[PDB]
């Protein structure tokens, strides 16, 4: 009852930026690894370094297996991303709690109905304040997007007077197409 | 297939 696996509906895969100046933005990005059971998740994530422990300029991002962490992906062109930008912090270490929710929000499938437009998501650890983000493949599907928004912030525990916005990636590229 | 959050983070320590 516990001693047989429990498998994901996607294979996610994980990967790692480190703004190290030699080569190309698309570089110094690697793929750690991929999982396809919430046994194996655990086993990655309990042992990689922790968000809040990452150094400025480095991101984490979730994907599905297929889906490479960039815009430019197919399932990424048309798509976008909710938004939250987090303050730094001396101590607390939120950025952690943050991100794990989301995470687990990723590979629980806890949009329903809408899970299948969910392509990853991203932490970017900076200087200037932190940030986390789930990207969608079509920032045109409004009741998608707007779902996966309300789940989102809900599952975060964010506040009725907070409001977060989805950003398209063209507009990124080049304000919010959506705030909930 | 989904998870509750609930659910998911009993697996973390076993
Ligand atoms: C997410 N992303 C970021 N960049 C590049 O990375 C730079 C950094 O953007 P960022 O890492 O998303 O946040 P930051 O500004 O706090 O560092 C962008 O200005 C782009 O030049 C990207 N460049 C490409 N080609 N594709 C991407 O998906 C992509």
């Amino acid at each position: 009852e516990h001693y047989i696996k429990h498998p994901l509906q996607n294979r996610w895969a994980l990967w790692f930026f480190k703004n190290d100046k030699s080569k190309t933005w698309q570089a110094n990005l690697r793929l750690i690894s991929k999982f396809d059971t919430v046994e194996d998740f655990w086993a990655l994530y309990n042992h990689i370094q922790l968000s809040s422990n990452l150094m400025p300029g480095c991101d984490y991002s979730l994907f599905k297996d297929g889906i490479e962490p960039m815009w430019e992906d197919e399932k990424n062109k048309r798509g976008g991303r909710w938004l939250i930008t987090l303050n730094k912090q001396q101590r607390r270490s939120d950025l952690d709690r943050f991100w794990l929710e989301t995470l687990l929000c990723l590979i629980g499938e806890s949009f329903d109905d809408y899970s299948d437009d969910v392509c990853g998501a991203v932490v970017n650890v900076r200087a200037k304040g932190d940030k986390i983000a789930i990207w969608t493949t079509e920032c045109e599907n409004r009741d998608a997007v707007t779902h996966i928004g309300r789940v989102y912030k809900e599952r975060l525990g964010l506040p009725p007077k907070i409001v977060i916005g989805y950003q398209s990636h063209a507009d990124t590229a080049t304000k919010n197409r959506f705030v909930v | 297939k989904q998870y509750d959050r609930e659910f998911l983070l009993d697996f973390q320590f076993m």
